[PDB]
C-alpha cells in the first residue's frame, strides 16, 4: 500500500484453475483457494500461488489452442475500503521455494 | 502503532488476515457435543472439505442509520458451493460457523456496531436489544479494530441438526453508536462478513435430481 | 506471509501457508555455469575479428544471460569455419601482431577450428558495461585473423559473473504471447 | 562448468585447458536468498 | 449346488451381493501410483464419501445379437450424485472403478458375453476384438455365473487425471457366443452394470455457478 | 488340466500332463527391452520433423511392438542422412525455437547423424493412444530441422512399456500363409 | 536395454547418455503369469 494512514483498505486474492472462466465477484470467488487481508502497520505481504497441473510440468510458451490455458487464470479482487480509493497496491514477483525450471531453449527474444 | 497485534486464520484453503485484530471470543461452548450419537447409528462421517470461508453482505453502516439497524444474516444460508451441495444431498448434520467480520472505514470515525452470533430464535424485542451482551458477541470501533471475529460452536436442539427447514444460527450487528464521517474521516463503512462452517459431519442421504 | 515492505529484506512465502506441501526442485538447468557453456555463433566480420562479446546478438541465450550480470570471468572455446590459417594473438598485442606464423598460426583441415582460449585480461575481472558503443580496449579475449573467416562461435567457459541486471522479454499484447510450439 | 562429462583428464595438462585463477592474501546472492521467512506477523488460527 | 461360493462387497454404504460368484480379477495393477505428487503440491485431499455403487444400463443380450455386440460404457461418465458434483467442482483427481457386472437369465442358457475394463483408447478393430484377453476382464456363462466383477486400478497418463474433457476408462462386453433361449431356458438377458469409484483424491477448485 | 473358466484366473497346462517332459527355454529374444533397441527408418517428412512415433509404419518391428503396449517410456538415438546442420530443439520449445545455432546445432560431416536423445516429456509417462489422428502436443521427443533431411531413424532406448494391446498379423487364406523363406 | 555390449563406461558420463529416472516417495504381467496351475480337478489314475 502507499496511501495515507487515513486510508484503511481491504483486498482479496483468488486463484481458479482450468475448466472454467475466472469470476468477477469475490463472492463467487471465495470458492477457489484464496485469502483476505487488510492494510495495517506492516505493509508488504507475499502470497504463494500453488503448483497445479496434470503433468508435473507444462510449458512457458503458449498457443491459440491454449486460450483455455493448461494452468489457470489467477485473479485478484477488492473487498471494501475507506477514503482508500485511488491508492497504490503494487504487486511484485519472486520464485517461491517449490519453484524449478528446466530444458534450455534459446529462440530470438528482444 | 501499539502493543501490536496481527492474525491469520486458515480454514481448508481459505485464510482471512487482519491487523486491527482486537482478538475474538467463543461463547456458550468451545467444544462440540459428542457427534457420535444414536440417531446417526455410525452412519455419520467427517467431510472437513467444505470447512472454509465464503462471502455474504451485511448492510451499509451510514451516518443516518439509526441506533438499532442490526442487519440479520441467518446461519445456515444460501451456499453456491460445497457446504450447500452437502445440505442438498443430506438431511441430518451439524457444524459451527467460524465468522470473521470486517467493516472498513479507517481509524478516524465514531460510533460502533454490535456484533453477535445467537441461536434458535424468531425475532427480538427492541427493549431486549440492550442485551446482545449475552450471546457470542464482539464490539467494533475504528479507533482500535477494523475486524471483529467470534467463533461459534454447535447448539442445535439436537446432536445432528437438519437445515432444509430450520436454521439454528443467526447473525446481527445493531448500531450501538451512530456513524460520524467527521473532518477528515472516511465517507462510509460497508460491513462485510466472512464466514466458515467447521467441525461438521453428515448422516443420511436422498436419491438424485433424476 | 505479511511483513514490513519498505524494508525490502527478502521476505518470501510458500505453499504450506494456506495449505499444500512444497517440493524438491532440481534447478540443475538454471545453473549459471551450466547454461552459458554452449557456443554462440556471432558474425565473424571479415577476417580480423576481435573476441569481444557485445558483438554477439543481445538476444541469444548465451548472449542474453551474458548481458544480465554486470561483472564476469570465463574462458573461451571458439570455432572457425574458414579459409587459410587462423593466427590468433593475445590481448594488448599489436593489431599487426596477428600475422606471423610463429604466433599461434593454426593450419587448416576440415572444416572449422576448435581450440581452447584463456581469459587474458590485465584486469582481475571484465564487464559488458563500463561506465568509464563505448567500452574499453583491454576488454578483448585476444584477436583472430586467417584469410577469410565464415563462422564465429564463442563457447564461454568456467563461467561466473557477479552482480545482476534487468531481464525482460518478448513484449506480448494479449497478456499472453502466442507462438507455435512443437506439435504431433 | 557447463557441459564437461569427459571421463579422462581431458588429456592436455591442468595448467593448459584454462588459465589458473591465482588467489590473493552463489557466493552472496545465495546468501540473501536462503533467508526469507514464511512466517506470520500475528498468529495462525483454525 | 457345488463347491459353494457367495460374496458381498461394501463400498461406503452400497453393497452388491451375489451367489453365482466365480470370483474376480484385478489387472494391470492392484495398487495405485503415489497420489502425493508434485503437481498437486499437498493441495490434494481424500474424499472417500462418493466411493460407492451407482447403476447404468448396458445393452440387451438377445439371441440374434451378433458375435461382436460389445456395448461400451465409458468410465468416468454422467453422475447424478456425489462423484459427479465432485467432477464439477474439481479439475484434477483420480480414482478406480470397482465394477461388479451382472446379467440375469438363469442356469439354462447358452453363449457368453466377454467383460473387459480397458484404459485410454478411441476405438477398436474387430480383428483386435479377439484379444480383450489382455486387459482387466471377466467371462460370463449362466452355467456357472450370473455375476462377473473385475476391479480396475488407476492408470491415467498422469497421477491426477482431469475428466471435464478426458475419460481414461472404458467398459465393453462383446458377445463371444450368441444367446440360446432353448427348451426351458429364460427368454432374455438384460446386462446390468454396477459400478463404484474407489481410492480417489482431489486437488483444484473453481468459482461457482453464480 | 481342467478348471473353472468363467473365472479367467490364469490356468495354463504343460507337457507332463499326459506324458513328456518340459524344457529350459531361453526367451532372451522376446525380451521387450532387447527387441525395441534397433532403429526404425521413418520418412523424415521434409526438414521440420517431429520426433513422434505414430509416424512410423505401424507394421515394422519396432513399430508394431510399439503399437502393442499402451503406455511406455524410453530414450532416443536418431540418425539423419541429410543436408546442412541439424539443430534439434526440446519439447514444448517454440516451433521457431529450432533455428539458432546456439541450440544444439550439429555440424555436417559424412554422412548422417548419430546422437543420443533424452525422453523430455513433462508427463511422468507417454502413450501411442490418448483417449483425451488426434493425440497430444506434448507427445513429442523434441523436434529436428536442418535444411534437407533424407533419413529418419529412431533407435528407442532403455525401453519399457506398461499395459498391453492386440497383436494380429498377415491374414492368410489357406489356414497356412505361404511366403518364400531363405533357401539354398 | 537392447543391444549395449560395450566394455567401457560408454565414455560420456552417467548423467549424460540417458535422462535420470527420478523416484518418488515384468513388474506385474510376470506376477499373473508365474501362477498358472497344471494340476487336476479330480485325481490322476493308471
Amino acid at each position: 500500500f502507499t496511501g495515507p494512514t487515513d486510508a484503511k483498505a481491504r483486498y482479496m486474492i483468488a486463484y481458479a484453475p482450468p475448466g472454467m472462466e475466472p469470476p468477477k465477484t469475490p463472492e463467487a470467488a471465495a470458492h477457489c483457494i484464496h485469502a483476505e487481508w487488510d492494510t495495517g502497520l506492516n505493509s508488504k505481504f507475499t502470497f504463494s500461488i500453488p503448483y497445479l497441473s496434470a503433468a508435473d510440468y507444462a510449458y512457458t510458451a503458449s498457443d491459440t489452442a491454449e486460450t483455455t490455458n493448461v494452468q489457470g487464470w489467477v485473479c485478484l479482487f477488492q473487498i471494501t475500503h475507506g477514503k482508500a480509493d485511488g491508492d497504490a497496491l503494487v504487486v511484485l514477483a519472486s520464485a517461491g521455494k517449490d519453484f524449478e525450471l528446466r530444458l534450455p531453449v534459446d529462440a530470438r527474444t528482444q | 502503532l501499539l502493543e501490536d497485534r496481527i492474525l491469520t486464520t486458515r480454514n481448508g484453503h481459505t485464510t482471512s488476515t487482519t491487523q486491527s485484530s482486537v482478538g475474538v471470543t467463543y461463547g456458550y461452548a468451545t467444544a462440540e457435543d459428542f457427534v457420535s450419537g444414536p440417531n446417526t447409528s455410525g452412519l455419520e462421517t467427517r467431510v472437513a472439505q467444505a470447512e472454509r470461508f465464503f462471502k455474504t453482505h451485511l448492510f451499509d453502516w451510514v451516518t443516518s442509520d439509526p441506533f438499532g439497524r442490526c442487519h440479520l444474516l441467518e446461519l445456515p444460508t444460501d451456499h453456491k458451493g460445497v457446504y450447500g451441495y452437502l445440505t442438498d444431498s443430506y438431511a441430518y448434520m451439524r457444524n459451527g460457523w467460524d465468522v470473521e467480520v470486517t467493516a472498513v472505514g479507517n481509524q478516524f470515525n465514531g460510533g460502533c456496531l454490535l456484533v453477535a452470533m445467537v441461536p434458535e430464535l424468531c425475532s427480538i424485542q427492541k427493549r431486549e436489544l440492550y442485551q446482545l451482551t449475552l450471546f457470542p458477541h464482539q464490539f467494533i470501533n475504528p479507533r482500535t479494530n477494523m475486524t471483529a471475529h467470534i467463533t461459534v460452536p454447535f447448539v442445535g436442539v439436537n446432536r445432528y441438526d437438519q437445515y432444509k427447514v430450520h436454521k439454528p444460527w443467526t447473525l446481527v450487528v445493531m448500531v450501538v453508536a451512530p456513524l460520524t464521517v467527521n473532518s477528515e474521516g472516511a465517507p462510509q463503512i460497508k460491513v462485510y462478513a466472512n464466514i466458515a462452517p467447521t467441525n461438521v459431519h453428515v448422516a443420511g442421504e436422498f436419491p438424485s435430481k433424476e | 506471509t505479511t511483513s514490513a515492505g519498505e524494508s525490502a529484506d527478502p521476505v518470501t512465502a510458500t505453499v504450506e501457508n494456506y495449505g499444500g506441501e512444497t517440493q524438491v526442485q532440481r534447478r540443475q538447468h538454471t545453473d549459471v555455469s551450466f547454461i552459458l557453456d554452449r557456443f554462440v555463433k556471432v558474425t565473424p566480420k571479415d577476417q580480423i575479428n576481435v573476441l569481444d562479446l557485445m558483438q554477439t546478438p543481445a538476444h541469444t541465450l548465451v548472449g542474453a544471460l551474458l548481458r544480465t550480470a554486470t561483472y564476469y570471468f570465463a574462458d573461451l572455446e571458439v570455432a572457425v569455419k574458414h579459409e587459410g590459417n587462423l593466427t590468433w594473438v593475445p590481448n594488448g598485442a599489436p593489431e599487426a601482431a596477428l600475422d606471423n606464423t610463429t604466433n599461434p598460426t593454426a593450419y587448416h583441415k576440415a572444416p572449422l577450428t576448435r581450440l581452447a582460449l584463456p581469459y587474458t585480461a590485465p584486469h582481475r575481472v571484465l564487464a559488458t558495461v563500463y561506465n568509464g558503443r563505448a567500452l574499453p580496449t583491454s576488454f578483448n579475449y585476444g584477436a583472430i585473423k586467417a584469410t577469410r573467416v565464415t563462422e564465429l562461435l564463442y563457447r564461454m567457459k568456467r563461467a561466473e559473473t557477479y552482480c545482476p541486471r534487468p531481464l525482460l522479454a518478448i513484449h506480448p499484447d494479449q497478456a499472453r504471447h502466442k507462438q507455435k510450439i512443437v506439435a504431433p | 562448468s557447463g557441459n564437461t562429462g569427459s571421463i579422462i583428464n581431458n588429456y592436455y595438462m591442468q595448467q593448459y585447458q584454462n588459465s589458473m585463477d591465482t588467489q590473493l592474501g552463489n557466493d552472496w546472492f545465495s546468501k540473501l536468498a536462503s533467508s526469507a521467512f514464511s512466517g506470520l506477523f500475528g498468529a495462525l488460527l483454525a
